[PDB]
RNA sequence: AUCUCGGUGUUCAGUACACACAGGGACAGCAAAAGCUCGGCCUAUCGAUCCUUUUGGUUUAAAGAGUUUUUAACAAGAGG
RNA sequence: UUGUAUACCUAUACAUUACCGCUAAAGUAGAUGAUUUAUAUUACUUGUGAUAUAAAUUUUGAAACUUUAGUGAGUAGGAA
RNA sequence: AUAUGAAGAUCAAGGUUAUGAUAUAAAUGUCCCAGUGGGCCACUUUUGGUAAGCAGAACUGGCGCUGUGGGAUGAACCAAA
RNA sequence: CAUCUAGUAGCUGGUUCCUUCCGAAGUUUCCCUCAGGAUAGCUGGUGCAUAUAAAUAAUCUUAUCUGGUAAAG
RNA sequence: UGUGUUUAUUAUAUGCACUUGUAUGAUUAACAAUGCGAAAGAUUCAGGAUACCUUCGGGACCCGUCUUGAAACACGGACCAAGGAGUCUAACAUAUGUGCAAGUUAUUGGGAUAUAAACCUAAUAGCGUAAUUAACUUGACUAAUAAUGGGAUUAGUUUUUUAGCUAUUUAUAGCUAAUUAACACAAUCCCGGGGCGUUCUAUAUAGUUAUGUAUAAUUAUGCCU
RNA sequence: UUUUCUUAGUAGCGGCGAGCGAAAAGAAAACAGUUCAGCACUAAGUCACUUUGUCUAUAUGGCAAAUGUGAGAUGCAGUGUAUGGAGCGUCAAUAUUCUAGUAUGAGAAAUUAACGAUUUAAGUCCUUCUUAAAUGAGGCCAUUUACCCAUAGAGGGUGCCAGGCCCGUAUAACGUUAAUGAUUACUAGAUGAUGUUUCCAAAGAGUCGUGUUGCUUGAUAGUGCAGCACUAAGUGGGUGGUAAACUCCAUCUAAAACUAAAUAUAACCAUGAGACCGAUAGUAAACAAGUACCGUGAGGGAAAGUUGAAAAGAACUCUGAAUAGAGAGUUAAACAGUACGUGAAACUGCUUAGAGGUUAAGCCCGAUGAACCUGAAUAUCCGUUAUGGAAAAUUCAUCAUUAAAAUUGUAAUAUUUAAAUAAUAUUAUGAGAAUAGUGUGCAUUUUUUCCAUAUAAGGACAUUGUAAUCUAUUAGCAUAUAC
């Protein structure tokens, strides 16, 4: 499925040593198989390029559980995506006819935090969990944070 | 990009019938661009998906208990067979380089042979292998006699679905002038020249035409047994039957019930699909594409420089110490001098024999005293200059 | 999809008809309305209608009957006949190929269908000149 | 070796070639695992496909709270509230199940409705055209009217995607959130040490009359 | 011969330790005061991971929930 | 042998030239009555321009043609 | 004790870009990409050693990796790639 | 004897078509390391940013700083 | 520089028609001799290491290999024919191709049938879109409008302002030294800001709200700690 | 329960080094549930033999009789089972009906499956080459130029490549088996839920557990297993990924048992395939191959396919003691005669041609003798000439006239892309061309098409010699000036 006309096998038919030099041409393993030896003499291999192997920094949980860590996020930047597509202006016209009942467990998301930049309107989240800053824009601008499972 | 504006494919009857009462635009589809790079890369991941795993035997060229004699018994250092009175002992086994030994890396069952191929990407090649059996000049580029076929799209009754034996189908193919490339598959077909006979592929012939259809009241029954012929659905349409071998431009026969279904499978250019859910039809890097009507074109001419035309050889370097013409045309001035020398050389030349000749003094006439007695006797003509010029 | 420039690059390294020869690096190509038979761009098929081809004769050993141009009033979906035109030159060598100069107003592929015509004249030549030889 | 390189972790050392698993039979497994749907139901009478009941409710954790997806049980009391019939059910197909002990009473709500919206869809062909009690209809036979043998009989679902998007517009703009679970937090991480002065400190006048 | 937080020089791969340095933030010594004292006038006098072990928050976790013991974890030393 | 004199001989070096490559730069893409060139009628400048009638070259595998310059040692090795 | 310091942020005013010569196109990333990690010879300077076609270094040029001309001959010298 | 077993080898040996272009290294640090690595250097490939000055960069002159070797004592 | 005295020398003032006179825009072009490419097949002239043979002068050691150095008194190779050594796979990286792009990927299955292919498709899931911390917590500034905010270096843009060349509908065009604007695209350089962590510290905490001092009765009515 | 995907190379484990490494949830495939022991079952209510009647497989069967002899109270049946139950009570449906069997035929094949060498469409039609062989080449009224057939054009055979000569193939027919079960008959067994509600009530011991010891695991103050020591409880006992004690909460019910399906499959029975190998390959084995052969034995284990279409397998004669040689003969051919297709290289017997004391040979470069081979004039100077002849189209001939077919450029309408714009058809319009027809004329002096006749030559071509030019270059002379 590869080529092989594009490899380079088929060019160095025939060149004596495939690659490899005369000299220290290629043998099976010269320097160890595989990790081995990175305290000793790939040392320098290992830090540089991979510091923070070997050691131990700790807490250990006897069966993690990924399922309590879940916690799906979403920025105020996005939250007006979330509301259909026409909406997004039809309300500027400018008439405060409606605050959008917003409700993020519908959506899979979880907590509500606040990168934003977002607009001058009222909406209505409904997270789980608040980041504060969140609830600091969306209450500057009329909203609230439903705090709902 | 646009689609449409070749707009009214023509259905034909049985007898070829130049039109009927019916008039379909392009299903749009067929301005939906052909790339015939992704194509050709699509078919190949795809017909791969057909093979079948090859392996030698796991077990074969190590089926002998046999190891090396070391040194030094005169004799190379690979594993040689053991016993005796046999002519396999002692022989050399198990490797590459002898004979009867494992090959260098046997072939194993699990080389990936198959392949994935994102379904938009066979989408794709789908799109450019119909908008390829359109436009003429493909189809006539896979060879495919088509001098006589009435209309591209052929579009064709409904009533071709329905012919039942071959008898009738291949009078179908010889009234709409479609059996001069079925004549053109049957002088195709020969024997492969492998290898490929003796691994049952010996062979027939080349491919033909492609009758997509949408029901099939007897028409693959009946299109069946005609060399080149095969017949598709229109919901399905195989890339690997559409545009055989990874090359665009198969000669395809729709029906009209085949080619009402072509803005509901693929998109439109304004909507998308309605069966290939979220689907559009693949924009264009380029809507005009016509390189011919865009290099004329008044909006571009009229910005341009000017070709200016005259092309410069224009080699070869003179010698202007033994030319003169080169030495006079990059210097002029050279001309003055070395014509105010050559004119006092030839008056020294003049005062010399004279003043040799005052032994002789012969002539004054033509013969050795042309160049030395004429200009001995011109600087009368040069009495004038201080005589005559004193009036100004 | 409508462009001869698309067209070209479609089919300029592999059509039915391109004829690669081993060692003078391109100059063949078999389509029925050439006229000079290379591969160039649109001395090719289909041209969508310059395609001009002089050929013999229909009654062999007559004259240069030549497939014209097939221009614009169909589609170019061709024929059963519906997109060719066809019109054949005889009686001479000097007062046909100028009544094919002269059925060429526009000048672009007339010279190499002036010499694919006095080519065909000369191809049949043979029958009246080059003789017994005693 | 030389560097940059996410470093490798291949269980290759073990000689994994006799354990090597190969898959073409996967075109094959599913012609015959169609084939065999196909004969299962040609074998059937007019039941369904697939074809018993299977209830509706609630994955387990955090993460597919919301989820509703597919049972294996119901539960004897919710079979017991619609009018069935726990050995009765297992013939018509109720998947009857009963390691599954019923939490909540929406839970058993949630797939009561569903007890008797199927049986509201169910005709009974009956034993000896008498009739004792379908009670649906004589000739709505399955000699005549039935034959059809849906596939999945399914969730519905039924938007939840979701979104009817309803606007009030809402008046909170004082009632807090992002302190009201600072507290609903340090509420529960000093439940004990203030259950323990508790005890303390409101078991001081007990010693006067004691 | 203090507490802290980076940065630099050397060795150098411009990695580490270690040794020196030049600063910021304290808090203190001497001095009437300016002064700039971050061990020894300067160039040597020394040591990773894992482990064990102190000091340290007046802590974080043991994943059903509290309470105390236990264990763990994190910062800084020591045991080589 | 030492010190000199002229005149020659001798490289794959140097110069010029022919040819190959490589490198680097540049040109060319109105084909419909497109561009020219030689004649043959008129506006007019003396002369040129325009209409008209007298032969050709050009659909440059746009990955092609055309122009100009420099350049050439190679193991291990890389690349077309 | 200066909201003259010292840094910074702005407007003002300044002939002819401030030795020479050059421009093999230079700049910057990535594959940390292959081979290599035995070297050896020479002028000059050097250490050890009685000395060595010996041992060890600094400097630049060479052979390795390179034909051709010269030294009869020759890895390295002279000339020239 | 057969199998595990094609056990492992920093070691010896061999490693298969042509032309074109570019062209090394025997040094650094570190390693139970000294017939070997990893590391940096040297190499190639692939680009990219800038083509009908006052951008800069590298051996001399000028200005300035540095030096303890030859010589000198 | 100036002007005459002056005596010398160059240049411009050669239009029309014609012709076997330079760059032929790397020029090589002419006169003459020999020899006819015979209907089938000779001959004349020039050329040819075709595989050789003959003859002669110059050159010329035996290849592969490890090596600082091989013709080596280093190893291998008597000769032929066939066979004979950088692969497959898992995982990652960079690069390039291609598709879609806040996405993306159906490939475990199920459908639909035409056949181990092709076609359609649910619900998931992976990776990505949000990180940090040992952990508990926490989580990326008021851009609805600032691409990193600001600065520097900045290719481009009817941008945009300001003398002449060129065609003058006396317009409008295109080219240079200039006034601007732009995120001044990208990329580098610098200075900031924000999330988290850790440490200093300004919390008299003024405070601010809230189970609580109000009654109705679980609820909504007060200021305060 | 099991299998796949994902979780996940994750949590964990590890000289915390090398390395290792699961599971819940989620998504699928498949789905099927149950039985004991132990209670106030409340008449051993059970079973195996054997004999005798008597059914209808060639029955470790069916029923009954004697209840003949035994098992069984140290516990057989029925009910009933941790997911628990059993009796009362209500309340609401409630028989001569059902479920499961075998027997039987609904059905004049009535369906469907699998299996059957029993059955098939159309050319061996007319000429070339083979005239060794046709399956190859040509041809075969029109039906829109298939000769015919085709739901059959897969494959194989047959003297070359065959849809039509043959087997098959496609669709089927027939034939055989099996499965279906309308009724009837007999033997069984049975005749629900339950908003609800009082009483009765049995839950597995040297076994969990704990200590230790050993192996094992991802399991870390124990993941599983085992030995030994210790040995439970009945609101008890196990588990909740960190040991312990308290008080909870959740969650199951261990120490007895059965169970289809999805799943696996280098073996066996029968098949189909293939981007596989092509006789030093592919199995070790294409063949009398696990053979010949070797080893005391365990074991080791080869090599070896091909005449031709047909044996037509070389009668006969001569020579010889003879296989044989020579001549015949068969054959398309014995360069096909049993190294039987082809027949390479190494290595040489003979022939033929030159040469030989000249690195040992071989070699390179430049020539050479001999041999052989390759390529090469298409008409003038200071011109693809004036004349003169010859032929023929009979739209052309110059034109005029006519009939068409398109092009180009205007116009218009319907379509796309709804306003223009464009592009596509469908019409019309004009000028200029071209095609076939007729005619001052067929040549009326022209038009096409051929041949001797001038200028300076055979000119052109190649190979030479000459002469001149330009580049790069070598040598030689001397016309004057300055210092």
């Amino acid at each position: 499925m590869s080529n092989i006309k594009r490899k380079k096998t088929r060019k160095l038919r025939g060149h004596v040593s495939h690659g490899h030099g005369r000299i220290g041409k290629h043998r099976k393993h010269p320097g160890g198989r595989g990790n081995a030896g990175g305290m000793h003499h790939h040392r320098i291999n290992f830090d540089k390029y991979h510091p923070g192997y070997f050691g131990k920094v700790g807490m250990r949980n006897f069966h993690l559980r990924r399922q309590h860590k879940f916690r799906p996020e979403i920025n105020l930047d996005k939250l007006w995506s979330l509301v259909g597509a026409e909406k997004f202006a039809e309300l500027e016209k400018e008439k405060s006819t409606k605050a959008p009942v917003i409700d993020l467990v519908k959506f899979g998301y979880y907590k509500l935090l606040g990168r934003g930049h977002l607009p001058a309107r009222p909406v209505i989240v409904k997270a789980k969990y608040f980041s504060k800053k969140a609830e600091d824009k969306i209450k500057k601008a009329g909203g609230v944070c439903l705090l709902s499972a | 990009s646009l689609g449409n504006a070749r707009p009214l494919v023509s259905v034909y009857t049985e007898k070829n019938e130049p039109a009927k009462d019916k008039n379909i635009c392009l299903p749009a589809v067929f301005k939906a661009p052909i790339r015939p790079d992704v194509v050709n890369e699509v078919h190949q991941l795809l017909r791969r998906n057909n093979r079948q795993a090859y392996a030698v035997s796991e077990l074969a060229g190590h089926q002998t208990s046999a190891e090396s004699w070391g040194t030094g018994r005169a004799v190379a250092r690979i594993p040689r067979v053991r016993g005796g009175g046999t002519h396999r002992s002692g022989q050399g086994a198990f490797g590459n380089m002898c004979r009867g030994g494992r090959m260098f890396a046997p072939t194993k069952t699990f080389r990936r042979w198959h392949r994935k191929v994102n379904v938009n990407q066979r989408r794709y090649a789908l799109v450019s292998a119909i908008a390829a059996s359109g436009v003429p000049a493909l189809v006539q580029s896979k060879g495919h006699v088509i001098d006589g076929v009435s209309e591209f799209p052929l579009v064709v009754s409904d009533e071709v679905q329905k012919v039942q034996k071959t008898k009738q189908a291949v009078i179908f193919l010889r009234r709409l002038k479609i059996w001069a490339d079925i004549q053109k598959v049957y002088k195709s077909q020969r024997f492969r020249a492998g290898r490929g006979t003796m691994r049952d592929r010996r062979r027939i012939a080349r491919r033909g035409p492609l009758v997509v259809y949408d029901k099939d009241e007897g028409l693959r029954k009946a299109f069946r047994n005609i060399p080149g012929i095969e017949t598709i659905n229109v919901d399905k349409l195989n890339l690997l039957k559409l545009a055989p071998g990874g090359h665009v431009g198969r000669f395809v026969i729709w029906t009209e019930s085949a080619f009402a279904r072509l803005n509901d499978l693929f998109g439109t250019w304004k909507k998308p699909s309605t069966l290939k859910k979220g689907y559009n039809l693949p924009q264009p890097k380029m809507a005009n594409t016509d390189l011919s009507r865009l290099l004329k074109s008044e909006e571009i001419r009229k910005v341009l420089r000017d070709p200016r035309k005259r092309v410069f050889r224009s080699v070869r370097r003179l010698n202007p110490l033994t030319n003169v013409r080169q030495l006079i045309k990059l210097n002029p001035y050279a001309e003055v001098l070395k014509r105010r020398a050559a004119l006092a050389a030839e008056k020294r030349t003049v005062a010399k024999v004279l003043a040799k000749a005052k032994k002789q003094n012969v002539e004054l006439a033509k013969s050795h005293f042309a160049n030395v007695a004429t200009k001995a006797a011109a600087n009368r003509a040069k009495l004038l200059a201080a005589r005559k010029k004193k009036v100004a | 999809a409508t462009s001869s420039h698309l067209n070209w690059l479609i089919i300029r390294n592999n059509n039915a008809f391109l004829l690669k020869k081993r060692d003078v690096k391109k100059p063949f190509s078999t389509e029925p309305n050439n006229l000079a038979s290379v591969s160039s761009y649109r001395y090719s098929g289909i041209v969508h209608k310059k395609t001009l081809g002089v050929v013999p004769a229909a009654d062999k050993k007559g004259f240069t009957a030549v497939l014209k141009k097939g221009k614009y009033a169909q589609r170019p979906a061709k024929n059963t006949v519906r997109v060719d035109f066809k019109a054949g030159p005889r009686r001479s060598l000097k007062k046909l190929k100028n009544l094919l100069i002269g059925s060429k107003y526009r000048k672009d592929l007339t010279q190499a269908a002036l010499r694919r015509a006095s080519a065909v004249l000369r191809s049949q030549k043979p029958a009246p000149v080059k003789g017994k030889k005693a | 070796g030389k560097g940059n390189n996410m470093i490798p972790n291949q269980h290759y050392h073990k000689w994994w070639q006799r354990h090597v698993k190969t898959w073409f039979n996967q075109p094959a497994r599913k012609v015959r695992r169609h084939a065999n749907r196909v004969k299962k139901a040609k074998a059937v009478f007019p039941r369904p496909a697939s074809g018993a009941l299977r209830p509706v409710v609630r994955c387990p954790t955090i993460r597919y709270h919301t989820k509703l997806r597919a049972g294996r049980g119901f539960t004897l009391e919710e079979l017991k509230g619609a009018g069935i019939g726990a050995n009765f059910a297992k013939t018509i197909g109720i998947a009857v199940d009963r390691r599954r002990k019923n939490k909540s009473l929406e839970s058993r709500q949630r797939n009561i409705q569903r007890l008797k919206e199927y049986r509201s869809k169910l005709i009974l062909f009956p034993i000896n055209e008498k009739k004792i009690r379908a009670g649906e209809s004589s000739l709505e036979e399955c000699k005549l009217a039935t034959q059809l043998k849906g596939p999945v009989l399914p969730i519905k679902n039924e938007q939840p995607a979701v979104v009817e998007f309803r606007e009030v517009t809402k008046d909170e703009k004082k009632f807090k959130a992002f302190a009201t679970l600072r507290k609903a937090r340090t509420d529960a991480r000093l439940v004990g040490i203030r259950a323990k002065r508790a005890k303390e400190a409101a078991e001081s006048e007990d010693a006067a009359k004691g």
